[PDB]
RNA sequence: AGGGUU
């Protein structure tokens, strides 16, 4: 049982072992899904392992999960446009993902980056509530 | 008018009449009025019509231009469908006069553009667009593939829109100059030729425009006429059938595309009535997954993820630059994210609020539509506009997760419906919502896909008539709930039923990874019933079924009537036994349960469960899930459809890498040839053909083209090495000797001593090379002596490669172990799998093989125990495998080096005086004569010994493996080199195969033309990749495509899909290279006649030729075959006592009545076989068998009676055939059928038919023709043998000239017998 | 219709 630990950690010092090693973890993943979002920091061999890493973050309630699971998505614009629409469904928090954003918009030349701006300048705008 | 045709064929057509009356053209006009269309186009007068050899005798060979009407238009075309109808060659006649074809096949274009509703009725248009459906499958055809190719070429693409046509060129500047080509070439052409080739590069546009405002012409709630529904199926049918194949597909999908047809169709009318349009709607569905399919049109390649994305990504791309350019109001909207943009609900929401204007302006800048004039209003719906823009440009799902989404049960909105599961009643008349197999395929996805949608239904239907079998014996009835009036074998009422398991989906799913349910039925029922439920096994499919009865108590059931009002059918759903619970709760040495209660485990379907879910959560729908009142098994043989389709899904998840020489041919495109060992690059020059030739006389007439060049002049030198060349005609012969094997001169191997003619030897030498080598063996030419030389020569020359052999039957393999076993091949390295009677003199099976293997090894385990006494090495413990591996290192390796050192490194006396292990060999040395050849006999004897320790570390698996599962493993994974299974077990336990690590380097298959296409890929991918590649060497098919084919349990799917088709069959009509076995050794030359005509160049072995047997009569009968005609009786011929249960009580009497003869002749009763073609018959003679024979002791039993599709591969030497029919030919107008009834008999075949029914079909004409140049009635010699065939006889003939004659006769002859003899059986 | 050591 320990032997299949002691042989991800192998895995861990290396695409098919990859494989290997992420079932090794999926397999059910405590502080290993966590970990799991070590392989989403590395690599996703697939949008079903980046699921799997999406699912992790969906799992836990805290929001850096999720945040790791959306970065995991992006690595270009595909991803991007997938990190927006998560943002767009994500009520959580607008700070970690705004930042994100702002540097992930700023390899684009046009319209979509004025206007792309303005969206995001709309998106940022009992008590306060009201105010 | 049956009378009126059929005296219009006699007098002008018909076949069998010497003298007719000459072409009239007022034949064609009266008989398509007055017979045809006003008919209403009856199928039954177009069948009579078509069976009459109406197209071969009296259309097409009087068809000129000067001649041809509407009405000779339409008859040709009538024909030529019910041909297809009927599956019987439908082109003959034009590839026989082909002159008038380019004339004709140009004006069924010009008719089936004609105006609607004016020359030409929508029906009679519909009937065109099946025929140039025909014509669009058929390419194959050079006469229709040579009209059809200016239909479908790049200049049909003058019918594009003219910015289309520039964006195309565009976006592939390469096409440009073969444009310009084109048109430089027209420029060449005449005006009539030009105007002519414009009509046709614009045919397929121009008939989508007709289409089109055909199918606009339906309502949307008031009555439609049905000529309108059926011209719109029949079209969408024809779009498929186009999009599916790529040569019509390459640059008509461009047109499809321009042509806006598929957004016409979702927002037509049609598509919104729900009855009406249902079909229209399904087939519609079918077209969109082709329009959309995952192909790059112009290479033929499979798109990839990255590829589809890309598509995508640059079409919002060029809308997003089209929005920034040119849009104001829409301007914001052209500033989304593109991802956010793009889903429907995105696009909807930036383009739904837009003016038709507006859309209409935006869809001219991507060039879907001419521009919008300044200040002009648009003439098209909004919602065609948003539609045309949203649907172009929404994400896609791919094809491989829209599969993996589909559940793998059918439920009660599929079983019942006949557009995609039709009843056997199926006319052929209407289309279905199927697949169909041809030719060819786009991708493997796409192949694959077809045979799983085509597997899937056929089970559905399967499972649902099982349903209504066992649901409607159980006689649901009202007490608000359910009481159950009958009971059934098959169905048990649910006594509990609950989920306990949902699980969470894995990683890139909507669907549990898996769900979970108890059953609890109560099993009062009789013990027989109470077993069979608890004989159920893990996999085991089962049917949930809610009732909610509709009748009150003790109304009877009418199983004529709609099932599914009859007992109020709700739901039906699948699942699979994971086994049965104990009374300590585990699933299921087994116990001995208590109580009447048992409880099943078992798994529902995840994707199934998840849509019902989803309906319930979002619409209200009830939980399906709690209402399940009755549960139904089935049969284990005829319910393994889950499981296929799985390894079906499987097959086309993984990268499905078969060999790069054979993808192109599976997918039926590319050089039919290229797998042929003669192209292959890594064809092997030099070949031990071993023991195949019997002596150099043998090989050199093996090879009557060649020269044969012996490396040795020496006669008495002349096994065999050939060496092939790459002057060119010459084969390099070299003669060796086998290696001494041993002292023990029994030790010398078995030897083939079949004496193959050159054919059965171009087979041998095409299955030793790489490729793909095909065999097509007529009835008895030696396919399974050809089979086991191909893998005995595989054995020996590439000692681990492993082969795998894969049948259809149990009996095949059954013959090949059994020749196998005469042949130099060792039983430990032989396997055969299976899920059964053990036929063969050893058993070859896991359990027979673990057997051996431990048996062999105590055997061998003591021998090592006397070499070590031999020697004189103490020691009174018992070896084992492992110590025995010591042993041969450290004993016998040791003295062996010793030995080679001091006499190979030199006479003749120190050969045998240092020779280290003389007493172990005691029982059994050297002649002293010479050197060489006492050196060799000692090296004999080392590799003896050495055979002997080979063996022990082989079997050490068996002392580290305990259980008999594991030590199987090993044998199926190591040890065996040949491995055999049913084509059947290989697709059941291809998951746990490959699982295992199972691989193999040849295939060879028998019964190849009776295996399922999916059947026959399957076995081809068994194992897993190796470095990225197949690891697939040879692919060996033997079978007969003129025999019969896969069976098809309901016909309907052969009739419109062609189901029946095995992989063989498709690989020979796609083109690729056959060898012909020429020559069959199991029956007279003379019932050979009756067959042989089918085949290339079939003849018959010398032994046939010349041994006495074949030569010797059959007694007290003067021919040894005959056609015997069968009038009335009682006025009767055929009948039908049950629907379909066809039987002929004149035939049925006349048969029995001549086995009785010839049982009171002498005859071994068990050397004849009664056949027919009906089930009915056959019950009906076995009926009379019983009831006339009976108690009588000088009548057997004939060996079978049976029917001849359950005669396949199997033969008697006197067979009894009753063809049963006289009012139509029926399915015996199959000639594989035929060839297949001619081909049962060694010695004797008496056939029983309406002779004038049979003589009249075309198809049948080479058997009958024969068959009729001798009597129609029986000649019978009574007194009668060592007869020959030829010599006139030395007794009486007489003649029988019908069935009562004979059933006196032999009454009369029984009743002399009974007074002059009597015997005892008791 | 399936087998193993402080």
């Amino acid at each position: 049982v320990m032997t299949v630990r002691d042989f991800t950690q192998v895995f861990d010092s290396y695409e098919e072992s990859m494989i290997a090693a992420k079932m090794e973890t999926a397999s059910e993943e405590e502080e290993d899904d966590v970990d799991l979002e070590l392989r989403l920091a590395r690599f996703e061999q697939l949008i079903s392992r980046r699921p799997l890493l999406l699912n992790s973050v969906l799992l836990r309630q805290n929001p850096h999960h999720v945040h790791e699971w959306h970065k995991r998505v992006a690595l270009g614009r595909p991803r991007e446009i997938i990190n927006t629409y998560t943002e767009a469904v994500q009520t959580v928090d607008p700070f970690k993902a705004t930042g994100k954003p702002h540097t992930l918009w700023v390899a684009f030349a046009k319209f979509y980056e004025d206007n792309g701006q303005l969206d995001d300048a709309r998106v940022i705008l009992k008590v306060n509530f009201k105010q | 008018n049956a009378e009126f045709v059929t005296q219009l064929a006699c007098k002008y057509w018909a076949p069998h009449i010497k003298k007719k009356s000459p072409f009239d053209i007022k034949v064609i006009e009266d008989i398509y009025e007055k017979e045809i269309v006003k008919s209403r186009f009856a199928i039954r007068k177009i069948m009579l019509l078509e069976f009459s050899q109406y197209l071969e005798n009296y259309l097409w060979m009087n068809y000129s231009p000067e001649v041809s009407s509407k009405a000779y238009l339409m008859s040709i075309c009538c024909m030529v469908n019910e041909k297809f109808r009927e599956n019987v060659p439908a082109w003959e006649i034009f590839k026989k006069k082909p002159d008038h074809f380019p004339f004709f096949f140009k004006h069924i274009l010009k008719a089936a553009l004609a105006e609607t509703d004016g020359e030409f009725s929508l029906h009679e248009q519909t009937v065109l667009l099946l025929f140039l459906d025909h014509c669009f499958n058929s390419l194959e055809v050079d006469l229709i593939r040579s009209q059809v190719q200016q239909l479908i070429s790049l200049p049909m693409w003058m019918g594009l829109q003219l910015a289309r046509l520039e964006l195309e060129l565009k976006k592939t500047p390469k096409l440009r100059k073969f444009w310009n080509l084109i048109k430089k070439n027209d420029e060449k052409m005449d005006p009539e030729a030009r105007e002519q080739a414009y009509q046709e590069r614009r045919f397929l546009s121009q008939l989508i425009q007709k289409f089109i405002s055909v199918l606009k012409s339906v309502p949307l709630s008031e009555p439609v006429t049905m000529d309108k529904v059926h011209y719109c199926e029949r079209f969408i049918e024809l779009m498929i059938d186009l999009e599916a194949l790529l040569p019509t597909r390459r640059w008509f999908n461009t047109i499809l595309d321009d042509s806006h047809l598929l957004v016409h169709c979702y927002l037509s009318n049609l598509v919104r009535r729900e009855e009406d349009g249902h079909l229209f709607s399904q087939l519609l569905d079918m077209l969109k997954f082709y329009t959309g399919f995952e192909i790059n049109d112009q290479t033929g390649n499979a798109l990839t993820e990255n590829e589809m994305t890309t598509i995508h990504y640059d079409r919002i791309t060029s809308l997003q630059r089209a929005a920034f350019a040119h849009f104001p109001e829409l301007y914001d909207f052209a500033l989304s994210n593109v991802a956010e943009v793009d889903t429907r609900e995105s696009l909807v929401k930036f383009f739904g609020p837009l003016s038709s204007n507006t859309l209409h302006q935006v869809a001219s800048y991507l060039c879907l539509l001419p521009t919008l004039p300044k200040n002009e209003d648009t003439t098209f719906d909004k919602e065609f506009l948003l539609e045309l823009l949203v649907s172009r440009h929404e994400r896609r799902i791919s094809q491989i997760q829209q599969l993996n989404q589909m559940p793998l049960y059918p439920t009660e909105k599929i079983i019942w419906d006949e557009n995609i599961v039709p009843t056997e009643y199926y006319s052929g008349e209407g289309c279905l919502a199927l697949p169909k197999l041809n030719l060819q395929f786009l991708t493997l996805h796409d192949y694959l896909l077809r045979n799983f949608n085509l597997f899937r239904l056929e089970s559905t239907y399967e499972i649902r008539q099982d349903i209504e079998d066992s649901v409607s014996r159980m006689k649901p009835w009202q007490s608000g709930g359910v009481v159950f009036g009958g009971w059934a074998r098959m169905a048990q009422p649910i006594v509990a039923f609950t989920v306990v398991e949902v699980a969470k989906p894995n990683i890139g799913e909507n669907w549990p990874t898996r769900v979970r349910a108890d059953v609890t039925i109560n099993l009062n029922v009789r013990d027989h019933i109470k077993d069979e439920w608890e004989g159920l096994r893990k996999h085991d499919v089962c049917f949930l079924i809610t009732v909610r009865p509709t009748k009150p108590y003790g109304t009877k059931f009418d199983r004529r009537r709609p099932f599914i009002e009859q007992v109020g059918l709700v739901y039906v759903r699948g699942c699979e036994i994971q086994g049965m619970l104990d009374d300590k709760g585990r699933v299921i040495p087994r116990p001995n349960l208590r109580g009447e209660s048992r409880t099943f485990r078992v798994f529902l379907d995840p994707n199934q469960y998840q849509q019902d879910m989803t309906n319930t959560i979002q619409n209200g729908a009830e939980d399906v899930y709690e209402t399940f009142n009755i549960i139904m098994r089935r049969k284990p043989k005829e319910n393994n459809f889950k499981a296929v389709l799985e390894t079906i899904r499987n097959l086309m998840n993984t990268d499905c890498v078969v060999p790069d020489w054979l993808h192109d041919i599976i997918l039926g495109y590319g050089d039919p040839s290229s797998a042929h060992y003669s192209k292959m690059p890594n064809q092997i020059a030099t070949l031990d053909f071993n023991d195949t030739f019997l002596s150099i006389e043998h090989l050199k007439a093996s090879f009557p083209g060649h020269n044969v060049k012996v490396t040795v002049e020496d006669p008495a030198l002349q096994p065999f090495r050939i060496t092939f060349p790459v002057e060119a005609k010459t084969l390099i012969v070299e003669p060796h000797v086998i290696p001494n094997r041993g002292p023990y001169p029994y030790n010398q191997p078995k030897r083939n001593t079949i004496q193959f003619t050159h054919t059965q030897i171009e087979a041998i030498r095409a299955g030793m090379q790489p490729g793909l080598t095909m065999v097509v063996g007529p009835p008895g030419t030696g396919k399974t002596d050809v089979a086991v030389q191909i893998i005995s020569n595989i054995y020996h020359n590439f000692p681990e490669q492993r082969t795998l052999i894969v049948t259809h039957s149990n009996q095949a393999l059954n013959q090949l172990f059994e020749k196998i076993m005469a042949l130099d091949i060792d039983e430990r390295h032989l396997l055969r799998l299976g899920h059964e009677e053990l036929e063969t003199e050893k058993d070859f099976s896991r359990y027979g093989r673990v057997n051996y293997v431990l048996a062999r090894r105590i055997e061998l385990l003591e021998e090592v125990k006397r070499l070590q006494k031999s020697l004189g090495v103490p020691g009174d413990a018992s070896y084992t495998c492992e110590t025995a591996g010591y042993f041969f290192l450290y004993q016998v390796m040791s003295r062996w080096e010793e030995y080679i050192s001091k006499v190979k490194n030199p006479d003749v006396t120190e050969v045998s005086t240092f020779f280290p292990f003389h007493e172990y060999f005691a029982n059994a040395i050297f002649k002293g004569r010479s050197y060489e050849e006492d050196m060799e006999i000692a090296e004999g004897c080392f590799r003896h010994i050495k055979k002997i320790f080979t063996q022990l570390e082989e079997f050490r698996a068996s002392e580290l493996l305990r259980s008999g599962l594991d030590r199987s493993k090993y044998l199926l994974v190591k040890e065996a080199k040949i491995i055999a299974m049913t084509c059947t077990h290989a697709a059941l336990k291809r998951h746990d195969l490959v699982k295992l690590g199972f691989k193999y380097d040849n295939i060879l298959m028998e019964e190849a033309a009776q295996i399922l296409e999916i059947e026959t890929f399957i076995p081809l991918l068994l194992q897993n990749p190796q470095d990225g590649f197949s690891r697939l060497k040879r692919w060996i098919m033997i079978g007969d495509h003129h025999q019969l084919p896969p069976v098809i349990k309901n016909m309907a799917f052969q009739k419109y899909s062609n189901m029946e088709q095995s992989l063989f069959t498709r690989f020979v009509r796609v083109g690729v290279p056959t060898v012909d076995l020429d020559a069959q050794g199991r029956a007279r030359a003379s019932l050979c006649n009756l067959y042989n005509w089918r085949y290339k160049n079939l003849g018959n072995l010398p032994h046939v030729q010349l041994l006495p047997e074949f030569s010797t009569a059959n007694a007290g009968l003067l021919y040894d075959f005959q056609l015997i005609n069968v009038e009335d009786f009682q006025g009767v011929g055929e009948s039908e006592p049950n629907p379909y249960f066809y039987q002929n009580l004149g035939e049925a009497e006349y048969v029995v009545a001549l086995f009785m003869y010839m049982c009171l002749l002498g005859y071994p009763a068990d050397k004849i076989s009664i056949l027919t073609t009906y089930n009915g018959q056959k019950h009906l003679i076995r009926d009379i068998i019983n009831r006339r024979c009976g108690n009588n002791p000088l009548i057997g039993r004939p060996n079978k009676v049976t029917t001849v599709d359950r005669f396949q591969g199997q033969q008697n030497d006197y067979i009894l055939l009753s063809l049963v029919r006289t009012r139509a030919v029926g399915h015996l107008r199959d000639v594989r059928r035929l060839v297949v009834a001619m081909s049962r008999a060694r010695l004797g075949l008496y056939i029983f038919a309406r002779v004038s029914l049979f003589q009249n079909c075309f198809e049948l004409t080479p058997a009958f023709s024969q068959l009729t140049a001798r009597p129609l009635h029986l000649h019978i010699i009574p007194t009668e043998t060592t007869r020959k065939n030829g010599e006139r006889p030395s007794h009486e003939v007489q003649i029988i000239k019908n069935m009562p004659q004979m059933a006196n006769f032999v009454y009369n002859m029984y009743m002399h017998l009974i007074q002059t003899t009597h015997h005892y059986h008791q």
